RNA sequence: AUUGGCGAGAGACCGAUAGCGAACAAGUACAGUGAUGGAAAGAUGAAAAGAACUUUGAAAAGAGAGUGAAAAAGUACGUGAAAUUGUUGAAAGGGAAGGGCAUUUGAUCAGACAU
RNA sequence: UCGAAUUUGGGUAUAGGGGCGAAAGACUAAUCGAACCAUCUAGUAGCUGGUUCCUGCCGAAGUUUCCCUCAGGAUAGCAGA
RNA sequence: GUGGAGGUCAGUGACGAAGCCUAGACCGUAAGGUCGGGUCGAACGGCCUCUAGUGCAGAUCUUGGUGGUAGUAGCAAAUAUUCAAAUGAGAACUUUGAAGACUGAAGUGGGGAAAGGUUCCACGUCAACAGCAGUUGGACGUGGGUUAGUCGAUCCUAAGAGAUGGGGAAGCUCCGUUUCAAAGGCCUGAUGCAGGCCACCAUCGAAAGGGAAUCCGGUUAAGAUUCCGGAACCUGGAUAUGGAUUCUUCACGGUAACGUAACUGAAUGUGGAGACGUCGGCGCGAGCCCUGGGAGGAGUUAUCUUUUCUUCUUAACAGCUUAUCACCCCGGAAUUGGUUUAUCCGGAGAUGGGGUCUUAUGGCUGGAAGAGGCCAGCAGCUGGCUCCGGUGCGCUUGUGACGGCCCGUGAAAAUCCACAGGAAGGAAUAGUUUUCAUGCCAGGUCGUACUGAUAACCGCAGCAGGUCUCCAAGGUGAACAGCCUCUAGUUGAUAGAAUAAUGUAGAUAAGGGAAGUCGGCAAAAUAGAUCCGUAACUUCGGGAUAAGGAUUGGCU
RNA sequence: ACGAUCAACUUAGAACUGGUACGGACAAGGGGAAUCUGACUGUCUAAUUAAAACAUAGCAUUGCGAUGGUCAGAAAGUGAUGUUGACGCAAU
RNA sequence: UAUCUAGCGAAACCACAGCCAAGGGAACGGGCUUGGCAGAAUCAGCGGGGAAAGAAGACCCUGUUGAGCUUGACUCUAGUU
RNA sequence: AAACUUUCAACAACGGAUCUCUUGGUUCUCGCAUCGAUGAAGAACGCAGCGAAAUGCGAUACGUAAUGUGAAUUGCAGAAUUCCGUGAAUCAUCGAAUCUUUGAACGCACAUUGCGCCCCUUGGUAUUCCAGGGGGCAUGCCUGUUUGAGCGUCAUUU
């Protein structure tokens, strides 16, 4: 789950991720949360660990 | 919950005492603001400028 | 005073008609050169009720001159017309009912319908239901020819004008009395608001001329002159003379 | 009755968010603003409106550009370091 | 409404981060003249007639 | 020429109900669908030194304690009037109270001999 | 009253001497025999109300004449300085 | 006497200026002046002059503040609350349980449109609000939450709005929407183009009209046709294999209606769908309702009850099959026949025999029992069953064929399809297509929580008002009338004690029966259904439920 | 001539029965003889007047053949009736 | 409901206030004069009075104040001929 | 006699007058001439470690660069040879930049965070489809450039 600025698309945030952290995205749901900003679920491939990956980027 | 606002206002310089004691202290002073404003409008709260008055005058 | 009612009607808003459900303007054909020199056969597709028009529409397909495309004519439909039947436009066609002719090419005393005022435009005379002109003489000389309108005028006009055979058919319409007030509504509901009408009389004197007054009476002589500027023109305009004719009056 | 019963009946908005200007004054209908004349040219002023002329003149907003024209000015439009 | 545009809901954004009182450190500093939130708004006190 | 803009200098001007509507988060809060309408609101102290601590209370708070030159300055804060109100003290009072003239009664008080 | 000249949502049109009116001067945002807002405008008023300290001296008129004059003015008179 | 200015008293003053209180004192007739006492903290006064925004009891004066009224009027519509326990300082009001009730499916239920904007949910919490209370809350403080190729917007056009070319107007701007114009984008093979094509006319306009495609189960404190699991479809685009198609170059079969797994087709034209009113009855379908057997659970059992309640479900999507209407072949009909509830059809070919089609809709199967549901056993696991039926003037709804009605005949466009045409291309590994199957990639942006109202909208508010719509059980009964109940939701509206007058609302009254009163105002009377009987008048349709009578249950 | 099986409320009748009750609560027309008036259904004074007022169909009158009648605009190469044509539009 | 109680708790209005008779008087006093009388504090009712409250009377008149409407008032005007 | 009511004083209340201050206003005088298609005024939304607002600013966001000064800012936290120095600062100056979505607002519209077209480039087995990055596409008018139109018209050619 990422906050996200609101200028941005599916498409860029599937890049993105794919660029800043190197996994491959199976999709996004973006939403614009009631305090104005872009809520992204990026949901990976299958052969990656969200849970590996979020405490590689350092929050556990 | 790993840190909450009153972290936050702790390493803000407001303890919890002092943070009890400021917002009794606001809502106070909201309260009397709201006792002048009903103490001043209802001197000219009720000027209706078309009142119908069915029994006319 | 205020803006009386009839002054109102002029500047639209809601007094224009209700166009939605019309099928077309009824018109001729183009005054073109196969039409203006021999004949063109058109086929009658289908006849159509129009929304506010008591004759029905006939719609003609007519091959172009001078393309594929097949112009479709929605044409006024006269008693006799039929789906099926050859509707022969020109100065070369048979006379037959249905057929347009110019004036300058049928006999004396011929019934014609939605006939042009000029030659040019795509008929103006004699459209509404179970009306027609008969074809009082003709004058080669100056190329007119001398009819009589639905009105009992006599008018000339240019024989190259043309001019359906037949009656506009939907005749004796206004013999059934609408009893409800519904059916009168209904009949105005698409005819650009006319109705229901407030007697001026019962208006009150700021909304009409006619208004006012202790009593329901108009006050002075309701037969408003010619000349009389707009927001007078309110009763009989320019009325030569009134009350119940009692008299022959011509047929 | 035309009071409280009628007054419950309007849910509409006659009005809505101008773009020229942010105030609620956009005539949904007409598309005309009803206090910046958007979207016309000239933004509607009027000079027996002075409070109105007071209320959006310039100078009542950050003058983003127009602050630093003195300074300029004061300066001669000098260029370089 | 819930179906809304998205300049409704940029306003409403904006509301949702105002609604809210004073920063209590904002009381402690010199010269302080703020005593309270002057401008907080509240759903059944005040529509914001957007 | 200049009641707009920028930069200055002044007044037999006004001094928080005055002076611009705005000395303050003022064309703000707020009302109206809209054009528009549109306020109230300055002052603890030199310095928070903004009352550590004890006790009663569930708590607000209270009583001590303490800071202070002053809490008769406690974020309701300079001074703190009047209307209006509480307690204490005095007096009067059979359908008004108040007032003038004159004195009895009670309370209170100056001056002068003392020079 | 309740199947139609029915009721109604949304869109849309008609804007103030204008609109709209099955016509009551009705409706036009609690405002209608002319809406609302701002300006002209501190509109004018022979009319109503008020008009803030003390003492001393003097101290009146409701009458003449003329005004679309009769709830008011000018003029003369009375009064002060 | 006051604000302010020039001069002066080398005036007063933190050892206390100004202000304020002072039934304490002095002076002046008075305006006022002076002094003492208390409070207080930083400036102020006498005199000679100058200056004015200079003196208040009024102006239904302005602003601000406060009184008697007065602990008074009152907190009385929407049936109704009670006991115990917990929490807590504190419980009529919070929570839980146990009762008693109500809304009674045109609800006090479950969702939405406009509107609101975080009210949604959690934790902490009572200063203020909840016209009593409060531990509770739509309140306060801090946070969490709204996940779309398929639902909408976006796209189309409706009524209308509005530039450009133009033309008016001093001008802000107005008319105008295809017209007094030199008004462009489409297919290509490669910005001409091989070159061709077309002559339409900017654009905006619906979160209820038209519209490409998604369903089930589960999941949260709060999400959801959006997430998860599974299963589909649409669009765009690459696109390979298989199939199909041919030397008779672009398929066969059927008498035909027409069938298929496909089965060339440019410009240009034609047609269809989009695309439509309302009502009445009839047929069919779905869902609900009623009910039988059976497989489980629960309730009742003084007595009876083969009992009463309750679960037994099958989505989108795909294959096969399925129909009224319609049509085709044979045959040629009066002794006229067929047929609807409703009278329409037949030598323009009926009845009849045999067939074709649309697939609304239903059946079977796959989806899919692995889900969900209902039970039992053991400490989450393991097992089972989830089956077979019946009926209808039943309710809602969909649909078909019809019929009635109109001086009412009851939208447009986007878009998609087909057809006529034969431009162009494809011949034997020469190939051309790929409206057949399978395979691949992608589907952006914005909306998505909650209420939708006797508390979340508007009415100054937590106002008995107003505000559009969907779903809709049982009994009585003609009835989405009234009354009672089931699922669901509430139990909210300050409360306690007594029962005076006068009230508001509901009622009843002996005898008389409008004598009351302006007036039978208010009330009462009759009332449903069946049978009988029904006048004057009449526009012949009505009057008419005229008037006036009788019966009405239960059980066999 | 005709048998078995299945199924639904609808009407009529007859006994018996009761404190003669029985549309048992709910629900639910008072009627008749006339007069004035408006044909009727409908509509309006939202917030004192719902009527005999307005409207209505019916009847009648008037203008107009488009270079026109009625009406709008400050003007227009402007507009409504008019997607119209006397069985029409417009005014009474 | 009223009434009593716990909690909560306004408003209208108010020159000062509240016993009468008569007299005079702005010709109908609560106050003035002459008389009658007159004892704290109060509660529930009540509608005689307070010429009770609500509103600068709308009826009428005046104003050298208007407005709607009408016409053959006076003076003009759009349009039209 | 109490209660109650009234009058006054003391203390205490309600209220914010009086007095005294004043980073404000008002009026006068003097000097200056400087908005914007190189995108103004105005708007919307966002930005701080901890801010709702005012003030400041624009995804480089209470700001960056340059210069001057020369050790702070401050409510807290933090940073601290950062300080005998290219160097603190919510400093001053200001000549370089950034300047979201808008707005005269300019691709077409806008109640859409809608819909395009062109150029270069990157990826998705891609000139066409999709996606990302960068740059553009208004009108009126002028001068000029280029391409044209008109038997309006000249010369020349068959």
């Amino acid at each position: 789950v990422f906050q996200v600025s609101m200028k941005a698309n599916k498409y860029q945030i599937k890049k993105a991720v794919k660029e800043l952290y190197e996994v491959d995205v199976l999709k996004v749901n973006t939403l614009v949360r009631p305090n104005g900003t872009k809520k992204a679920y990026v949901r990976l491939t299958a052969d990656y660990d969200a849970l590996d990956i979020a405490n590689r980027i350092g929050y556990i | 919950r790993t840190i909450t606002a009153a972290d936050r206002r702790m390493v803000s310089g407001v303890t919890e005492k002092q943070y009890k004691k400021g917002m009794k202290k606001m809502q106070q002073l909201e309260k009397n603001a709201i006792n002048t404003q009903i103490r001043r409008e209802i001197k000219r709260v009720n000027f209706q400028t078309h009142y119908r008055d069915e029994l006319l005058q | 005073g205020r803006v009386i009612r009839n002054q109102r009607k002029g500047a639209g808003s809601i007094f224009t008609s209700h166009t939605r459900l019309r099928q077309g303007a009824a018109k001729l054909r183009t005054l073109d050169y196969a039409e203006r020199h021999g004949y063109i056969r058109g086929i009658v597709k289908q006849i159509v009720h129009d929304s506010g028009r008591g004759a029905p529409l006939a719609k003609v397909v007519f091959r172009d001159p001078y393309k594929y495309r097949l112009r479709e004519e929605i044409f006024i439909a006269n008693e006799g017309v039929h789906t099926g039947q050859f509707i022969y436009a020109g100065k070369k066609a048979s006379l037959n009912v249905g057929n347009v002719l110019p004036l300058g090419s049928v006999p004396e005393g011929t019934i014609v319908s939605n006939v042009e005022e000029k030659p040019g435009d795509r008929g103006a005379l004699a459209r509404a239901s179970g009306n027609y002109v008969i074809i009082i003489g003709h004058n080669p000389d100056e190329n007119k020819t001398r009819v009589r309108l639905p009105s009992g005028a006599k008018k000339v006009i240019s024989s190259d004008a043309r001019g359906v055979i037949g009656v506009i058919a939907g005749g004796g319409r206004v013999d059934k009395p609408l009893l409800k007030a519904g059916r009168a509504f209904h009949k105005y509901r698409l005819k650009r608001n006319s109705w229901p009408k407030t007697r001026g009389v019962a208006m009150n004197p700021v909304d009409h001329p006619h208004g006012g007054g202790n009593h329901q009476h108009i006050g002075k002589a309701s037969t408003i002159s010619r000349g009389a500027v707009s927001g007078q023109k309110a009763g009989l305009i320019a009325a030569r003379r009134t009350g119940l004719l009692r008299g022959s009056q011509k047929t | 009755g035309k009071g409280t019963p009628s007054f419950g009946k309007r849910h509409n908005k006659s009005h809505t968010l101008c773009n020229r200007c942010g105030r609620r004054s956009f005539h949904v209908q007409k598309k005309t603003c009803s206090s910046c004349g958007y979207p016309a040219a000239k933004t509607r002023s009027y000079n027996w409106g002075a409070k109105a002329k007071r209320r959006h003149t310039t100078g009542t907003g950050r003058m983003r550009y127009l602050k630093h024209v003195s300074r300029r000015f004061k300066n001669g439009f000098q260029t370089g370091s | 409404a819930a179906q809304k545009s998205f300049r409704i809901k940029q306003k409403m954004a904006k509301a949702k981060k105002q609604n809210r009182p004073l920063p209590q450190w904002i009381r402690l500093r010199t010269n302080n003249t703020i005593r309270y939130n002057a401008k907080r708004r509240n759903w059944r006190r005040t529509k914001m007639n957007i």
